[PDB]
This record gives C-alpha cells, sequence and structure tokens, in this order.
RNA sequence: GUCUCGUAGAGGGGGGUAGAAUUCCAGGUGUAGCGGUGAAAUGCGUAGAGAUCUGGAGGAAUACCGGUGGCGAAGGCGGCCCCCUGGACGAAGACUGACGCUCAGGUGCGAAAGCGUGGGGAGCAAACAGGAUUAGAUACCCUGGUAGUCCACGCCGUAAACGAUGUCGACUUGGAGGUUGUGCCCUUGAGGCGUGGCUUCCGGAGCUAACGCGUUAAGUCGACCGCCUGGGGAGUACGGCCGCA
RNA sequence: GGUAACCGUAGGGGAACCUGCGGUUGGAUCACCUCC
C-alpha cells in the first residue's frame, strides 16, 4: 500500500509488558505488539527472552509497508530490553540512529511511597 | 538610606560635619531610618525577618537617648523636639 | 585544565559561548567542579550564567529536541 | 545520546552509560526519594585516611 | 541611578520593523534623560528549541542607564505588543561599554 | 558604637516568567488487549481502550551545578528576573568617650501534624470501598480514594526544637583541610612571603568515672540567668492562666 | 553501594499494635544445676 523505507520504532522498556511500535516518522502507527499479545503471562513474560517475540511479530507484520532503514526510540528502566533492537537488527532492517527518550522529571510530581 | 541622604544629617546635627560620633548624629540617623521604614510594613506585613533589625534600631535609639539623659537634658530635649520624638 | 586564572576573568559574561559550551556535558548537564578543577566562586558564576543562558535560548534544556 | 558513528555497526557503544548517565535515576525517582540522613551517607569517604 | 542590560525576542515575520522599534524604544528611554553605552542588533538567529512553534528569531541587545520608573513602562510596552516573543532584564554592577563577545 | 569604599551569601516579603515531568479533553493512525505484584484478582476493555503524534486546560516542585559548601538568633532557607529589606566581613584612617555584660516578670519569632471562613484541587495520601494471602487477623500487598497536602486571613506554640553542651569576656604547645577578604616580592604569568573573619578533622598539656573534649574546650578564671536532689505513681490529679476544640 | 529503635501529631482499633506528615542517632538481647 505505502512505502516507508526509513521508518522509526518506539520501545517501552517497562518491567511488565514491553511495548514495541513501528512508526513512519509522521506519528501514524504501522504495527505493534506486546510480550503479552501471544498469551504469555506471569514472570515468564519479564525475562529478556520474552521481549523478542513481539519484535518478530512487528517485523513480520510490517513487511508489506517495506521498511528498509529504521530509527528506534527507547525509554524505560527494564534491564536488557535492547534484545528487541537486536531482534529488529536481525530482522534485516538497517538500524541507523538510536536515542534514549526516558521521561526523566525535573522533580515535579511526588513519587509513590515504597514498600518495606 | 543613601549616602547622599546620610551626608546631610551628619552635617546638620554634627559639630564639624566630619565628627559623625556625637550621639546626636547617631540618633538622628536612626530616626531617619525608622520613620521611612515604617512604610515598608504597610503592605509587607508578612516579613518577620527584617523586624529583628528594626527592633534593634529602635532599641539602640532609645538606649542612646537614655544615655543622653544622664549627661545633659538640654540638648536631649532640643533633639527630641527637632525630630518630633514622643519620649 | 582551568581557564579562568590563566585567561583572566574578574567577572564572567553569560554570553561568552565558548567557556560555556566547554563546561556543559554531552547531554546539557553541568560538569561537577571536582572533574574540572575550577575554583568554587567561578564554578558558582558558571552555574548561574548558564542557567540564564538556557532561558535566553543560547543553550537547549536537553538533547531530546532535534 | 545521539549515537552516530563510523561505518562499522552493531557494537551499540553504550558500555559507558556508567558515567554518561547518573544511572541510578529512575531507580530512585519512581519511589519516594528518602534523602534523609544524607551527609552521614557521605561520611564513609572520610573514614579511609590511613598511613 | 542604575544601569541595566535588556534583551528581547521578535517574530521574524516583523523583520522590517525591528529597527523602527529600536529607535522608538531608545527615544522613549532617552526622553527621560536616559543614556546608552552599548547596543547590538544581532539579527536573525536559529533557536535552540522551538517556542511558539517557531524556529528562528531576531535578537536585540542594549546596555542602558536609566531611572527605574521607565523600565516598567518599557517592559509593559514589550508585553502588550503582538510581535514580541521573549524578554530579559538585568541589573549590572558597572557601566560596561566594550562590545559583546558574540560578534567574533 | 557612627560615617567613607568594597565582597561573598538557598538570609525575607511581592510580582512576573521558563523548561522538564503528571493527569484530563479533542483530533488522526492502529489492534484487542492494558494494569499489577513471588503468583492472581479487583478495574478500564471495540458507543473504538492502551501505543504513538499534535493541540489545548489545569495544578505542584525546581533535575543537572549541589559539597560534613553558604546564609540565618533558632525553626529553617535551592530554577531565572525584577522591586522592596535585615545582618556579617575586610582595608585605611576620622569621630563619639564606659554609651557596656546579664536578665526574673514581659513581648516577639517558633518544623510537621490540627482547627475556623473562603478558594483551588495534578500527583501523593490518614480514613473508607474492593481483590488477595499467611501463621493468630484486622495490618503489612494491589487496585480506587475523602480530609489533608497548596493559597489567603486567623488560632494552636509542642518535637530526639539535639552540638543531648545558656549568654558574654580574658589567658594557655600543635598539624592538616574547606570557604571568603586583603597586604606584600623588581609579579621575569596561574607563583612565593604575610595578615583578618567563619568553619572541618587528628592530637599535646589539662580535665573526666570512662567514653571522650581538646584555642569553635567539657582546660585555667570572672558576670549574670535557668535547672537537679533515688526508681515507679507522674509530667498524671485537683486548682489558676491560655485555647473554638 | 538497602542493616532503625524512637520522637511531636492525627485517624484507627486492643494479649499486642498499625498506618499519613515531618524530625534525631541514643542503630541488640543476655550472664537461670534439681519444679521451666
Amino acid at each position: 500500500r505505502k512505502q516507508v523505507s526509513d521508518g522509526v520504532a518506539h520501545i517501552h522498556a517497562s518491567f511488565n509488558n514491553t511495548i514495541v511500535t513501528i512508526t513512519d516518522r509522521q506519528g501514524n502507527a504501522l504495527g505493534w505488539a506486546t510480550a503479552g499479545g501471544s498469551g504469555f503471562r506471569g514472570s515468564r513474560k519479564s525475562t529478556p527472552f520474552a521481549a523478542q517475540v513481539a519484535a518478530e511479530r512487528c517485523a513480520d507484520a510490517v513487511k508489506e509497508y517495506g521498511i528498509k532503514n529504521l530509527e528506534v526510540m527507547v525509554k524505560g528502566p527494564g534491564p536488557g530490553r535492547e534484545s528487541t533492537i537486536r531482534a529488529l537488527n536481525a530482522a534485516g532492517f538497517r538500524i541507523t540512529n538510536i536515542t534514549d527518550v526516558t521521561p526523566i522529571p525535573h522533580n515535579g510530581c511526588r513519587p509513590p511511597k515504597k514498600r518495606r | 538610606l543613601s549616602t547622599e541622604a546620610t551626608a546631610k544629617i551628619v552635617s546638620e546635627f554634627g559639630r564639624d560635619a566630619n565628627d559623625t560620633g556625637s550621639t546626636e548624629v547617631q540618633v538622628a540617623l536612626l530616626t531617619a531610618q525608622i520613620n521611612h521604614l515604617q512604610g515598608h510594613f504597610a503592605e509587607h506585613k508578612k516579613d518577620h525577618h527584617s523586624r529583628r533589625g528594626l527592633l534593634r534600631m529602635v532599641s539602640q535609639r532609645r538606649k542612646l537617648l537614655d544615655y543622653l539623659k544622664r549627661k545633659d537634658v538640654a540638648r536631649y530635649t532640643q533633639l527630641i523636639e527637632r525630630l518630633g520624638l514622643r519620649r | 585544565f582551568c581557564r579562568f586564572t590563566a585567561e583572566g576573568v574578574q567577572e564572567i559574561d553569560y554570553k561568552d559561548i565558548a567557556t560555556l559550551k566547554n563546561y556543559i556535558t554531552e547531554s546539557g548537564k553541568i560538569v561537577p567542579s571536582r572533574i574540572t578543577g575550577t575554583r568554587a566562586k567561578y564554578q558558582r558564576q558558571l552555574a548561574r550564567a548558564i542557567k540564564r543562558a538556557r532561558y535566553l535560548s543560547l543553550l537547549p534544556y536537553t538533547d531530546r529536541h532535534q | 545520546i545521539k549515537v552516530r558513528e563510523n561505518e562499522p555497526f552493531d557494537v551499540a557503544l553504550r558500555r559507558f552509560k556508567r558515567s554518561c548517565e547518573k544511572a541510578g535515576v529512575l531507580a530512585e525517582v519512581r519511589r519516594r526519594e528518602f534523602y534523609e540522613k544524607p551527609t552521614t551517607e557521605r561520611k564513609r569517604a572520610k573514614a579511609s585516611a590511613v598511613k | 541611578m542604575r544601569h541595566y542590560e535588556i534583551v528581547f525576542m521578535v517574530h521574524p515575520d516583523q523583520s522590517e520593523q525591528v529597527p523602527g522599534m529600536i529607535e522608538r524604544y531608545t527615544a522613549a528611554i532617552t526622553g527621560a534623560e536616559g543614556k546608552i553605552h552599548r547596543l547590538e542588533d544581532w539579527g536573525r538567529r536559529q533557536l535552540a528549541y522551538p517556542i511558539n512553534k517557531l524556529h528562528k528569531a531576531h535578537y536585540v541587545l542594549m546596555n542602558v542607564e536609566a531611572p527605574q520608573e521607565v523600565i516598567d513602562e518599557l517592559e509593559t510596552t514589550f508585553r502588550f505588543n503582538d510581535a514580541v516573543i521573549r524578554s530579559m532584564v538585568m541589573r549590572t554592577k558597572h557601566a560596561v561599554t566594550e562590545a559583546s563577545p558574540m560578534v567574533k
């Protein structure tokens, strides 16, 4: 239908379900997947092995939109979540630029209290 | 206050205009600060921090006046009428 | 090494972009004084000047703007 | 960080995040920052003077 | 009597009228016995981050000695105009006259 | 104690203003789950969610510099700018001429929590609703969530309000460090010699029951204030003052 | 480079104690031959 070539991707490295999105550098979303969309549940879903599957679902659904080059935006504290960008790299898209977009605040809202 | 305004009072109440030590010039300067400064708290009521310096100045004024009373009542009285002090 | 005691500043201008960009880090933060070795007074002057300059758009707040 | 580098690829060059970021941020910011007892939490640096 | 540094921002759409305003504002300053030691017209400049969905702006700077009453009037005349974008005021220690290190 | 010239400083009120961040609303894309803990559920779900982009409304606090750094009588003070304002210190003299120290009563200031009248209300969050679980069981855990938290204008006046060390002076070997002033050498540049503030840590005489303090004394002395007299009962009772409680 | 037991205060409830806001270091339990 449409050709994107040098798209952009967005990942949300939450401790829970990781979000991966493909975007065409204009805000309109091409495709999307979770570690939870395949029926994964519980702590089997938080290991870095789990984030790969969503990356390959995104890649193999977005073939028709024709990604050739790509950008990726990463925010989150989740450890080792760049396994997703390993998966996109291995999927054949030429990943050219990377930025960390973690929403740090300048000490605004008050964070929730901790458990003992 | 300002150096220009301070210079006039020392020349007025002073013996020779470089003397600046006789208790008259001191008490005159202190009054000059307080009467102007009273207009600060007309709307800056909340300021509790410069009040400490204000009360220090008024205490020092009264304390030098109580020093004058023990040395010569004449210039004390002339001074208080010149400045309009109550007591 | 320090530039202030060698090049000469009794006061530092906030529009001097060279000595300003020299002390900002890769992502717009301020370098700590223990890394660079500047005197405390001058470090305090830098910290004030550069935060005016951010207001004056001579610097960005963070690199996340393209 | 804007990562742009020479032509070799897939090294990912984030091995120095240890000093390129205060990495504890978002480990200590999504939770009530305690910050109390702070200076004696800096105290341990003095304890090491020895000869 | 004190001296001030002032810098402001203007919409690039109003480029033709930047120096007409410069002259008008310095006339307003000088009419109440104002004096100026430095004035720079830095001209067009790219912004470090977009403000008001804009990307370029026109820089103006001057160092003035003036009485405090006129500054608030002049600032309000900034704020009420359409074409102003940002402003800044500063009180300085001494009447500096040497040209601004930007121009180098 | 006063005047002259300067310096550093989150010392205080008022008004603007900025960027990051958090909800909510609107408009696209787009698929069906999202959210959460060691595991699940509750709850939103396709009268179209989250994820992403843009616009807008609104509230609170100022990442980075930032430190046994600074200011303050104490409590405590942290974006930027402007207006108003207190104190400290240094150089060189000049002047006043014992004007001083302490202070029962008294006045004022005094973290947070709490009340009263009216605003505003993003997030967080005593109480409350629900889900879950162990080993008593309500509570620790997770969804929501009212007061409160914020601003006016008033009360309350207590804290491990602690350096557990009242205030003010004088005298007695050292060493190293921070911060802020300032003289000097023929300044042959960021270097050397000296001299003032405020602070930090080792340690000598001395003191101490010891721990330890140690020129910022808990050392040797002087002036005045407050307090103590075995543990519990008890900072409780009955009075008085204060307070809307 | 997570070691808390206390304070002042307000809502809860009872062998007992919990939380919301702020503050301090004084950061741990003992010295039991025959009935335990």
